[PDB]
């Protein structure tokens, strides 16, 4: 990105934190049309900051902008929940490049404690079989932190095969969820015992199994 | 070049028109250079010429790229070549300015003479011609006479003066 | 090398995004904020050639302006052919600021540097440049005030000058300040402008011996305005939002080519003919307390009769293509793509 | 209020136009610069284009120069993109911005309109209920093209415990997701539950009732 943000942040509540945001001589270092944006997931971008240190009119004051030489701040001063959100930079940068932005910081607001993953198994439906088709579904709820590796097995055996899953992402109450997915066809489905989602998280193991 | 005949104490339009149809800079000037009116920007000058302030044009029609010169009361030295300087032209109209007035009385006893007396500019070769209210064609000069005239010549004469095969015409009442 | 060629031209200005100044409110979003450090090259041994007259950098600062005013001013009512339009006309807060005129890639801007350049003709000493210096907009007739000076002699400009019909500018070396006042408190419409005749009569004087090098030493003699309408016959002006007229028979007096201040008398109108196109706009009458604006004359807008021993000229303007020729003569754009 | 209404996206063949509509209500569009910003699918903001307040003069980034054009009609309150010879590096979700300055930083953004860059067909979800394992229940989004799918559940009344994931895009070039929720287990065979699920680019508009 022409301007430089660091890929993450993280803070608990009530904490101080600060973003940088580094440019060049052409475009930081030369005017003092600094702006920084929040975005919180699927939603547009919110102005916080413009012209380096305003405040749009409700703009929390915990919000503030500094400038030093080729770097502009972001600093969100008695951190809270609803502060997690990507943050974005940006400047002008002369007439030609005109307007440049950062390439984002997530913000991470830390202080709920270790949760396991409840996990949920669901076998293919019946109208899917008919449709020839096989999904089994993994669900991975009301877990913290927010990452784990899922492993899929038949009767045994790995199968890498088939396999999809997403990243995990907040829940409504703030844990992480996530999903895994086995596609087959309805002969292999048929043709093992069992299978089984295994999901690791912390260390620790979380499995569940369905039979034809 | 273009010839325009008008009447002492008429009006007359003289036209200018320019390619883009927009209000632009034009200028009309007489034959000696003097300037008459133009614009300056949308707004309107008037020159030191001797029409100041019968000269007008028609500003609503200068959007349309139409830069009218428009002279009121005419009297007969207002004839001379008039250019429009607009774009990269200058278009001339020779403007020719007659009066016809009458020497006699109009209102004449039977057997008295009607005469009439032309006025025309220097550098014009006219000739008027009148029609008697009985339609008796009559041709004068630069005057023109009706000896003995009878009752029946009260009525409109309507009299014809001819330039550059061009003609204007003059209604006289007459009552013996 | 370079090739003549128009482009679209963005401008640049050091607006204030907090102003509630008009000029300023335009500017924010009409032009790019101005560049801290502005890079000029000197064409070492470069000759070229200009012409003011056909310069397209005039046209687009035109519509600019044109912009600015139609956003800006607020006419009670406004008559323009079949359209009479009624609004709020609220009091604004009017001041010009200075706006710079700026190339795209592929294009630069030519400068010439030549002091006594008159605006056509080859150019010995040629800059290039990213940006025009900063002009203010200021639209008036008859005297360019707040203008830039002519660096040596008073210049003489006209697109042709044996034409009687073609403006001439007059570029003046010191400028003279006008200063024009609707004082508090009582004919509210009626303002005066106090000009030094000393400072303004040898200014004057030179500006007559510099046209007399024009025009084989012939007697030059000043005449009013022949007619047409106030805002040229008049030197008109926007002061604080509200339109001057201010009678300048007195300014371009031949007895003193005198010494006391020179007051012109002035009268604010509220119903005006609008330089930017056809039609009339309607304004509310002055707002209270003192009116004022001080000006430098830079320039002066003439006509001369042309058509014996003597030249006469009269103030002119209303062309405001020519208040912009004033300022943008010295540059020219190429392409280098 | 400020309001900008992006329109015209959707999906474009590699090579292909489309032309960005934007209707600004709420402020005089007029006196103000306008830009366009895109955000390619988990990626950072980058701005395409600016206009100022007139029209008269725009400003475009080099990666879009002589394909993409910003123009506005002002006596319509419409700003637009015209955007030629697309490729697949311009998907993205492009938003329209009213500016504080032209130049300067965007105090309002619409939420934007995507356009996917792309020679797939457009394809409908089939829809499958995720049968009652307390109890986790859902609907499985499955083979749909373009992005994106909205799933609700009894119409918008069920809002507690509901999880709706992310997409998967799977080696075929289609998408699939799941919407899921747990419910108080002694509820079911008393309570329905249906979920309503929406592909916008295909006309798909399904319910599906899940059962035990
Ligand atoms: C300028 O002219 C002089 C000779 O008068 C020469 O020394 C110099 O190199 C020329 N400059 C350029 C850029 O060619
Ligand atoms: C060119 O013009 C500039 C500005 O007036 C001046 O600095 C310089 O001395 C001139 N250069 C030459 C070579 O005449
Ligand atoms: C401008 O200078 C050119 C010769 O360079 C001359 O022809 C022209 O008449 C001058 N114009 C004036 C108004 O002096
Ligand atoms: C201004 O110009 C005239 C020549 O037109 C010259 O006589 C006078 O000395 C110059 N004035 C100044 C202040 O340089
Ligand atoms: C300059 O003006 C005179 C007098 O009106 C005219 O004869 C001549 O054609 C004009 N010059 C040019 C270059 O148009
Ligand atoms: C402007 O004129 C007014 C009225 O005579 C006077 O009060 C003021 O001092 C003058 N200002 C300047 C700078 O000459
Ligand atoms: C008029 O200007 C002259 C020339 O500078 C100056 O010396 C004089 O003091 C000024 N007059 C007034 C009334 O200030
Ligand atoms: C200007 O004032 C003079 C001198 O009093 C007066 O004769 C003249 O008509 C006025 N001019 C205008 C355009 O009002
Ligand atoms: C011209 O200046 C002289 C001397 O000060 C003065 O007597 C005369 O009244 C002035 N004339 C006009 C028309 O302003
Ligand atoms: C000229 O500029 C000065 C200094 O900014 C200002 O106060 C004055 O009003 C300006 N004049 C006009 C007519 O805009």
């Amino acid at each position: 990105s022409a301007l430089t943000q660091p890929a993450s942040v993280s803070g608990s509540p009530g904490q101080s934190i600060t973003i940088s945001c580094t440019g060049t001589s052409s475009d930081v270092g030369s005017y003092n049309f600094v702006s920084w944006y929040q975005q919180h997931p699927g939603k547009a971008p919110k102005l916080m900051i413009y012209e380096v240190s305003e405040r749009p009119s409700g703009i929390s004051n915990r919000f503030s902008g500094s400038k030093s030489g080729n770097t502009a701040s972001l600093t969100i001063s008695g951190l809270q929940a609803e502060d997690e959100a990507d943050y974005y930079c940006s400047s002008y940068a002369g007439s030609t490049t005109f307007r440049v932005f950062g390439g984002g910081t997530k913000l991470t607001v830390r202080g709920q404690p270790k949760a396991a993953p409840s996990v949920t198994l669901f076998p293919p439906s019946s109208e899917e079989l008919q449709a020839n088709k096989a999904t089994l579904v993994c669900l991975i709820s009301d877990f913290y932190p927010g990452a784990v590796t899922v492993a899929w097995k038949a009767d045994s055996s790995p199968v890498k095969a088939g396999v999809e899953t997403t990243t995990p992402s907040k829940q409504s109450n703030n844990k992480y969820a996530a999903s895994s997915y086995l596609s087959l066809t309805p002969e292999q489905w048929k043709s093992h015992r069992s299978y089984s989602c295994q999901v690791t998280h912390e260390g620790s193991t979380v499995e569940k199994t369905v039979a034809p | 070049k273009k010839v325009v005949l008008g009447k002492k104490g008429d009006t007359v339009e003289l036209t200018c028109t320019a390619s883009q149809k927009k209000s632009i800079q034009f200028h009309w000037k007489n034959s000696n250079q003097i300037k008459i009116l133009g614009n300056q920007g949308s707004f309107l000058t008037k020159g030191p010429s001797k029409l100041n302030d019968r000269a007008d044009s028609r500003r609503s029609l200068w959007d349309q790229g139409n830069f009218p010169l428009i002279i009121k009361n005419l009297k007969i030295e207002d004839s001379d070549t008039y250019i429009c300087e607009v774009e990269d032209q200058k278009e001339e109209v020779q403007l020719l300015v007659f009066g016809l007035t009458a020497n006699s009385d109009t209102h004449l006893l039977q057997g008295q003479s009607l005469t009439l007396t032309l006025e025309s500019p220097p550098g014009s070769s006219p000739s008027v011609q009148c029609r008697s209210p009985r339609g008796k064609n009559i041709q004068g000069g630069k005057t023109l006479s009706v000896s003995q005239l009878e009752l029946q010549d009260s009525g409109t004469w309507t009299c014809t003066v001819l330039q550059n095969q061009k003609k204007v015409e003059f209604k006289i009442d007459i009552v013996v | 090398v370079w090739k003549d060629a128009d482009t679209t031209l963005f401008c640049a200005s050091d607006a204030k995004a907090h102003e509630t100044e008009v000029h300023n409110v335009w500017a924010t979003h009409a032009c790019v904020p101005t560049d801290p450090n502005p890079q000029e090259i000197h064409l070492e041994n470069v000759t070229e050639n200009f012409n003011m007259w056909k310069n397209n950098m005039v046209e687009q600062m035109q519509e600019d302006v044109i912009s600015l005013w139609d956003q800006s001013l607020q006419p009670c009512v406004k008559l323009t052919g079949g359209s009479v339009i009624k609004q709020a006309c609220p009091k604004i807060s009017f001041d010009p600021i200075p706006i710079h005129y700026c190339t795209p890639a592929g294009y630069v801007i030519l400068k010439c540097n030549d002091k006594n350049f008159n605006g056509t003709g080859p150019c010995k000493n040629v800059s290039s440049v990213q940006c025009t210096h900063g002009i203010k907009p200021v639209v008036s007739t008859q005297l360019l005030l707040n203008g830039s000076l002519a660096e040596e002699e008073i210049i003489i400009r006209s697109e042709n000058l044996t034409n009687n019909a073609k403006t001439i500018i007059v570029h003046l070396n010191k400028s003279v300040e006008i200063n024009c006042t609707r004082p508090s408190n009582g004919d509210i419409r009626k303002a005066y402008c106090e000009i030094n005749g000393t400072k303004w009569n040898k200014v004057l004087k030179q500006v007559t011996e510099k046209l007399k090098e024009h025009f084989n030493n012939k007697t030059i003699i000043f005449q009013p305005p022949s007619g047409g309408d106030l805002e040229i016959t008049m030197h008109s002006f926007n002061c604080r939002g509200e339109f001057f007229y201010c009678n300048t028979t007195q300014l371009f007096n031949n007895t003193c080519i005198c010494n006391g201040t020179i007051t012109l008398p002035c009268k604010i109108k509220q119903i005006i003919n609008m330089w930017q196109g056809t039609g009339q706009a309607m304004y509310a009458p002055p707002i209270d307390g003192k009116i004022n604006c001080v000006s430098n004359i830079t320039g002066i807008l003439l006509t001369r009769d042309g058509g014996t021993s003597n030249e006469t000229f009269r103030p002119g303007g209303g062309n405001i293509k020519d208040n912009w020729r004033s300022e943008l003569y010295k540059y020219k754009v190429v392409q280098i793509e | 209020e400020v309001q900008l209404v992006e329109s015209g996206g959707g999906l474009v063949q590699p090579g292909g136009s489309l032309r960005l509509s934007c209707a600004a209500s709420g402020f005089t569009f007029s006196t103000y610069a306008m830009s366009w910003v895109r955000q390619a699918p988990g990626k950072g903001l980058e701005w395409v284009s600016s206009i100022n307040n007139s029209g008269r003069n725009t400003f475009s980034a080099d990666s879009v120069k002589g394909r993409f054009t910003i123009s506005r009609d002002n006596s319509k309150n419409t700003l637009f993109l015209v955007m030629n010879s697309l490729r697949a590096e311009d998907t993205a979700v492009y938003y329209c911005a009213k500016d504080l300055r032209l130049g300067g930083g965007s105090d309002y953004w619409g939420q934007g309109t995507l356009v996917t860059v792309s020679s797939a067909s457009t394809k409908g979800p089939s829809v499958f209920p995720l049968a009652p394992s307390t109890a986790a229940l859902g609907c499985l989004v499955k083979d749909y093209f373009p992005e994106p799918v909205t799933v609700s559940w009894n119409s918008g009344a069920l809002t507690s415990g509901v999880h709706t994931f992310p997409a998967v895009l799977q080696s075929s070039g289609l998408y699939s997701l799941s919407s899921v929720v747990t419910v108080p287990s002694s509820s079911l065979g008393t309570q329905t539950y249906i979920c309503n699920v929406n592909h916008k680019p295909s006309n798909t508009k399904v319910d599906k009732r899940v059962e035990p």
